[PDB]
């Protein structure tokens, strides 16, 4: 609730936004609008591009690359929005930025911005 | 043990005594000095290899053998994808099966039959006693059970440690051990969020435990013929080489084309690049990539030849969701690529790098 | 106790515990059924809106499906499709309408049909369900225009066509009753029976005259079209029941909904969805509350339950939320879902005790209307 | 602020909505979005429709006909939001109902609703 | 202490009472001024978003422009236009995308140009004011594109019509500095000159690597087109400025916005729009609180005034609000303007006192971005 | 005085020595017993009216001299809208003005000049009297000052409240005397609620004290010739009225076919309707107004006749914004527009309302 305060990371809701995972995410949790954490919701469409984050896992102790999708072709969700910015970078290391609207390879060339799945894709560093 | 039966095909492996003229062995194509690759010139520069006779030329090039054993056995996934086997077009359902074939394959080893390879295996006395201490007593007198012994402790030599040490500085760097340069981090960060990681990696998502970069999958993408390989192997200039299609039992025309994802690991020390050898360079093999996503002229034309690529050998079944990414990699990321891939070289094969 | 993204942070971790993989895709929403519940967000006016598809029985959103100015959702009972007839510009709000209709598939949510509305010819008004409609076979759509006079547009979702407007009196709303066939409400206190062809003038048959010049009969009325009973509060919660099964009107006994005293002490309906109906069991529900006479569109506290037959009220339940619109699932331990156009929140009831059971919130800007689909 | 309580004009702030010209308003105030009490913001158009109510004027005791008509042809304005419903009768009885979007004889056939105005049109009889 | 509600009651009454007849008819907004300020609402991604025009002395919004998803305002200094980079869909979010500029009338709103943009071009990302801009010529607009690689899209507002894409290296953000030339801000931290004559590649100059590797600049820095003053700073709060008015670029002294002590405590500059640049003033306003150093985006309760010459703090306010843009208007005595994305409201304060004078409310869904002209 | 110079208009009015057969007076055509509109049929039917020789048609329906006392000068506003004035094509500026016009005009009383009027004047020893004690001695002798002083009595007649009671059911409804029939009442809130409260109210919002239902303005409603009474006219099958146009002094083309919004007051016992008086029936001049809103087949054909309206007289300048409403009027609310339009009758008319 202190948005100024360090990011405290939790392992046991994905819905919140201090969920591990959504260490870098920007927009809406998937999972609230019938995706889940790592899929789409129906009718939009799993962009391939994607920004990264070395996620901290409170459980585990383990940094994780958390490499976000944007699932894309319907309007913004509205539901669990969620800003955080964990390691993300100006717009100019795009690899690590996260204003951007990472749809591009979504099918239709669906660019609008529905949610965002948060998926492991490997060890960090 | 599985020392023993290694050991015995470490034996084998070396052994020219396996091929018609005696002038050959495994080793003279998937040679240990270039990480189980041929450095041997032919008619069609490093693209493919000369077998036994000295004249006869294949039409792929020759993979490392590292790695391989990490392979799956071939198989067709829950989501109607076909997964793992050995040869890049998945023709061998493991290394045991793969094995036997260099060995009868007249453009290679050409061996007549079976009951040649036996007979060269009695000839040496050592043959004898390492086969009849694995298999019992006159294994060798057996055409087929020697065969058999042979590709098996072929398969379990390489599915020795040496084969697969992954010692890279890659593997090194996630031990904890050291660190990426920053070129060779972002290379990895590229990497794993370009297209590059949807197929050059083993799992979808989470951590894999030994990585080969490569999800064992097949895709067609869209490579033209390399035809001065295609010249040398004789196949003819009508011969269309289909990949997957060509195993037997694959009969679905979607697997046209599509050729086995290789294992990037050695990918430095590996070229010429592709199924076909066509690129002498790991950079054009990058760049190769940008000809379905940059708009840019230069991204038409294959650096090595100053033409364009060429149609693809087979015009469908492009892996067209996966490579139309929308993005396209400028210079950097190629460099940055390159120095990435370069991480996955053995530590045995680091001063080939230069 | 637990929630679901519990849950959810729950099995993520055992699966990356076990090394599970998983890839990453588009999911396909479960199997509408009949604790399925849809929310349509009218948003105040604003020129794009959300349905927000929802698993009643989790309380999960499960689905959403973009629409434009106030659309108008209709939901097929038999679960097979979802439909809506929506109006979007070229420039947002400004430039070339187009209305059309979309037809979904209700797993996958893709449009399986894009139907052009030709002249533009929808009706824009504050969302009323009954104002497009669903012919019971599934086949056709009926969406009501008022401009430049009264008229029905049918439009053909099997050939995905739209067909013809149709010229009707001057009348409102769309009960069909037929795959032919829909009663409309006139001005002059009766109902329409409409029967259309592909072409030439609809037959049109009016009813008598079943109220007084000064009794106001609600703009959403409950209509179970498998019943064919249409269920039309007015303004004291004196409810008119038309059962239009036979195919064509009989006029049903009149009930209050509320009692003498309490009407002497200020209690009338109010709200949006004011009204529901359950089908199996023959109850209506009416939002009631305290309030003067025009304040017949601020949320209700108070749901009334009420045997359809006799009138006889056999709960009241304090919703304990500002509640503008009910409707319940038609299965057996029906739902009571009241929706809170203030809260933005869908609080699901157990329907028999009024209990709260739980709730979804978030459901866009100003969601007013809820349909499930009666599927058994 | 007790919604459901009998509505009590005022004539002194015609962005409340107690304002005693919107006894019938449905919408928005076009004051609060470029428009005033009886003019429509720049850029919108004027519709010729409107539903009408009888509103009594608490600084002269007299009744006035209100006619709204709604400034159409951009998305609603989201300020000072108000619905009250004075007299308002259901959707048949059209020239006393208010959720009609009467943007009707707007110029440019423009439909959508931005804001609505409340310009008196005679007195109560 | 009259509100405008409440004098427009009065004037509405003594109308009334003197029998004055009046027209209703469709308002024009005041002629464009300094105080004139406009607030974009990205609206949280949200496929339609919205223009609000605000009178800046008066409080109080004087009209609308309604855009598409994530739309690039931009307002010409001389207050003779506004205009958008924006981005339809042909329903909704989903189908054939079509991006354009509008050039709109600043007193009647009306567009006056409607230029479809081929090929779907434009960069679509939160908000940053530099990814599309006005030459100072106002005859051109740049717009950014990131896909498939960072390129600059010319666009003739006089002839109204695209013209090309330029090919750019990777580069970010768009600073015209006439009506051919424009720097952008490379991924090796030099600026890239870009001069454009008519046809072929442009020439492209890049200047000294400014910063290192791990320096991290804004999204949202501040540039004055009539100043050439680019006012870039890093995540630190230290403050890069950039001289371009000769047409190359002179690095000035970098300053830094908090103290060093400050920097141990936790000051941090944070939010959208975190700089404002005083062009007369030569000033700079930096929203700045105590915050983690990954929380750069979040809402900051105090802004910090420093000469833009010396880097000497001339204020700090306490804002009383969570802020996450701030601007000022470019006039003598200039309002700074202060958005909190949260409470949807623009804070007006006076620029030199920081004392919240009026405020203006419900300013759409998630607005972020404060556009002022800059006139004399 | 006020009461005098009235006086003296009455008898002005009433008196057929104003014309050159001397057969014709105001009230000829302007008829107390019809709310001072010709009862006469000419060769038009009562579309328009027969001079004093007998044989001369007018090509404008005679309009009721009831409530033109409430019509404000002819003149501009600031948003450019012509205002006011006296005929159809407010060619006159006011009653004063207009008075005059009917006296010379030799389709209508048809008196040479004005002095040939004076001479009438001094032939009654009563207008000796009457002239003379308003105007002062000899003004008879003087043909300028005479006529001058007729237009005067007869416009201070024309504003006495004979012609304007306001005594009209709708006046004692709005004073509280009495309510509404049903019909009446939803014919009233359609009235203000459709456009036709764009034109025939007086303001454009608040409440009028003296409502005449209409705005004073001009307006083109694309109104067809009618054929029988340009016959009778004589103007000729190419002749086009051009309404407002034809007030010398405007030459703007945008003014060409506008004419002079009618006071719908006593509209019902003054058909028939427009200002060629094309439409007989009161219920066809509101159907009219359905052509531009209507889908409908029927409503591009007048009632009347069966066959389409016509093309519009002249074409342009047509109030299309105001006349395309986008909402068609059903019989229901057109019954109610004629009940409401019938209790904008004068009490005295009334009886006529039976018909
Ligand atoms: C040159 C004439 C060769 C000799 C001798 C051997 N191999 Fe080979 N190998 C060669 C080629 C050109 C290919 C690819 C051909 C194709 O159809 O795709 C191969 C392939 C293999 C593989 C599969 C590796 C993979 O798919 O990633 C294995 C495991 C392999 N070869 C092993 C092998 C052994 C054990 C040999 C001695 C018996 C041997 N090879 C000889 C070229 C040549
Ligand atoms: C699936 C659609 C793929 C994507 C996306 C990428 N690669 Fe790939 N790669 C793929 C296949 C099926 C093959 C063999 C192709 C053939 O028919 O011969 C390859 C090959 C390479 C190589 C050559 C390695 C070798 O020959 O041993 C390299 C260096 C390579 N690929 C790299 C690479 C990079 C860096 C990518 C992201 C830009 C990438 N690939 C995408 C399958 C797919
Ligand atoms: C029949 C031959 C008439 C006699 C005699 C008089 N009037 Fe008349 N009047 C007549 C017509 C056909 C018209 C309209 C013609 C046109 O060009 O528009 C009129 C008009 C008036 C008006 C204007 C009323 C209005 O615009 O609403 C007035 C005030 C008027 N007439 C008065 C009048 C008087 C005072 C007469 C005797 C002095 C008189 N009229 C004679 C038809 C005839
Ligand atoms: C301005 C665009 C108008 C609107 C809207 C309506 N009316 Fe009208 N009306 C108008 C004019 C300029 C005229 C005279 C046209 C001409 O050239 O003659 C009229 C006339 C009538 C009449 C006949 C009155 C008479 O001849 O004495 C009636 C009965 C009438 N108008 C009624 C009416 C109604 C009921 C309307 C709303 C449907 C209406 N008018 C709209 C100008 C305009
Ligand atoms: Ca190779
Ligand atoms: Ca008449
Ligand atoms: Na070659
Ligand atoms: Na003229």
């Amino acid at each position: 609730t202190d948005p100024r305060a360090k990011w405290v990371p939790q392992d046991n809701d994905i819905q919140a936004c201090d969920y591990w995972r959504h260490c870098s995410i920007d927009g809406n949790i998937c999972d609230c609008s019938g995706g889940s954490l790592t899929n789409c919701p129906p009718g939009t469409k799993l962009a391939t591009a994607s920004w990264v984050a070395s996620c901290y896992n409170p459980t585990d102790g383990q940094s994780y690359l958390i490499a976000y999708r944007d699932c894309c072709g319907y309007n913004v969700s509205g539901r669990c929005p969620c800003l955080n910015t964990e390691g993300e970078l100006p717009v100019y290391r795009p690899e690590f930025a996260n204003d951007i609207i990472w749809c591009f390879g979504a099918e239709d060339d669906a660019m609008t911005y529905h949610c965002t799945i948060s998926p492991i894709v490997g060890k960090a560093s | 043990a599985d020392d023993a039966l290694a050991a015995l095909g470490a034996q084998l492996f070396v052994d020219p005594a396996l091929s018609r003229n005696a002038t050959q062995s495994c080793a003279t194509c998937h040679d240990p000095a270039r990480a189980f690759t041929d450095p041997r010139e032919g008619k069609a520069g490093l693209a493919v290899s000369v077998g036994d006779d000295g004249q006869s030329h294949g039409d792929r090039n020759t993979p490392t053998l590292g790695y391989a054993a990490l392979v799956p056995a071939f198989h067709r996934d829950a989501n109607g994808k076909y997964k793992g086997g050995q040869f890049w077009d998945g023709r061998a359902d493991d290394l045991k099966q793969q094995a036997g074939q260099p060995m009868l394959n007249p453009v290679e080893m050409a061996m007549p039959d079976r009951a040649a390879v036996a007979a060269r295996l009695r000839d040496d006395p050592a043959y004898r006693t390492g086969f009849e201490a694995l298999f019992g007593k006159g294994v060798l007198d057996d055409p087929e059970r020697a065969f058999d012994a042979a590709a098996e402790a072929l398969a379990a030599y390489q599915a020795t440690g040496e084969f697969s040490p992954f010692d890279s500085k890659y593997d090194r760097v996630m031990r904890g051990e050291e660190k990426f340069t920053p070129l060779e981090e972002f290379g990895y960060t590229v990497f794993i969020t370009w297209n590059c990681r949807l197929c050059h990696m083993q799992r979808k998502q989470g951590v894999a435990e030994r990585e080969t970069f490569t999800n064992f999958e097949y895709h067609n993408i869209g490579l033209p013929v390399n035809e001065t390989a295609r010249e040398a192997s004789g196949l003819g200039a009508d011969h269309v080489d289909h990949g997957l299609l060509a195993r037997p039992g694959i009969e679905d025309p979607a697997q046209s084309g599509r050729f086995k994802v290789p294992s990037l690991r050695n990918v430095a020390v590996t070229g010429p690049y592709m199924h076909n050898g066509v690129f002498t360079d790991l950079r054009t093999a990058i760049l190769f990539y940008n000809k379905y996503t940059s708009r840019r002229p230069e991204a038409k034309i294959n650096p090595e030849t100053g033409a364009p690529w060429g149609e693809p050998e087979v015009a469908r079944n492009l892996s067209l969701a996966e490579l139309q990414s929308g993005l396209m990699l400028d210079d950097g990321r190629v460099d940055a690529l390159v120095a990435f891939l370069e991480t996955l070289t053995d530590r045995r094969y680091e001063p080939l790098l230069e | 106790q637990e929630t679901q993204g519990q849950a959810a942070a729950r099995a993520a971790a055992a699966d990356l515990a076990a090394g599970q993989d998983d890839e990453p895709r588009i999911l396909e929403a479960p199997a509408p059924d009949a604790r399925r519940v849809y929310v349509n967000d009218p948003a105040h006016f604003a020129a794009v809106t959300q349905q927000f598809v929802i698993d009643g029985e989790a309380g999960r959103v499960i689905g959403m499906i973009d629409g434009g100015f106030l659309p108008n959702p209709v939901v097929a009972d038999d679960g097979s499709f979802i439909a809506h007839a929506s109006t979007v510009f070229s420039r947002i709000a400004r430039g070339e309408r187009t209305d059309y209709v979309e037809v979904f598939d209700p797993v996958t949510l893709l449009p399986t049909a894009d139907i052009e509305l030709p002249d533009a010819p929808r009706f824009l008004v504050g969302t009323y369900p009954w104002m497009t409609s669903l012919t019971p076979d599934g086949k056709t759509l009926l969406f009501y225009q008022f401009s430049p006079a009264p008229a029905v547009g049918v439009v053909d979702l099997e050939g995905k066509a739209f067909k013809r407007m149709l010229d009707v009196p001057d009348c409102y709303h769309i009960f069909p009753t037929a795959p032919d066939t829909f009663f409309m409400h006139c001005r002059d206190g009766s109902l329409a029976k409409v029967a259309f062809g592909t072409e030439g003038t609809p037959e049109i048959t009016h009813t008598e005259v079943f109220h007084p010049e000064d009794e106001f009969l609600i703009n959403h009325p409950a209509y179970s079209q498998k019943a064919g009973r249409l269920v039309w509060p007015t303004y004291t919660g004196k409810i008119h029941q038309i059962d239009l099964s036979s195919g064509d009107a009989k006029f049903l006994p009149a009930v209050e909904a509320l009692t003498e005293a309490e009407r002497a002490d200020g209690w009338r309906p109010g709200g949006w969805q004011q009204v529901a109906y359950h089908r199996a069991l023959d109850r209506i529900y009416l939002l009631v509350d305290q309030r003067d006479e025009w304040r017949h569109k601020t949320a209700s506290r108070f749901v009334v339950v009420l045997d359809a037959k006799t009138g006889e009220r056999l709960a009241k339940f304090e919703m304990g939320h500002e509640i503008d619109s009910i409707n319940v699932s038609q299965d057996e331990k029906p739902l009571l879902y009241a929706l809170s156009t203030g809260d933005k929140t869908l609080y699901i009831h157990d329907a028999e005790s009024g209990e709260e059971l739980r709730s979804v919130n978030q459901l866009g800007h100003g969601p007013q209307v809820i349909t499930t689909a009666d599927m058994g």
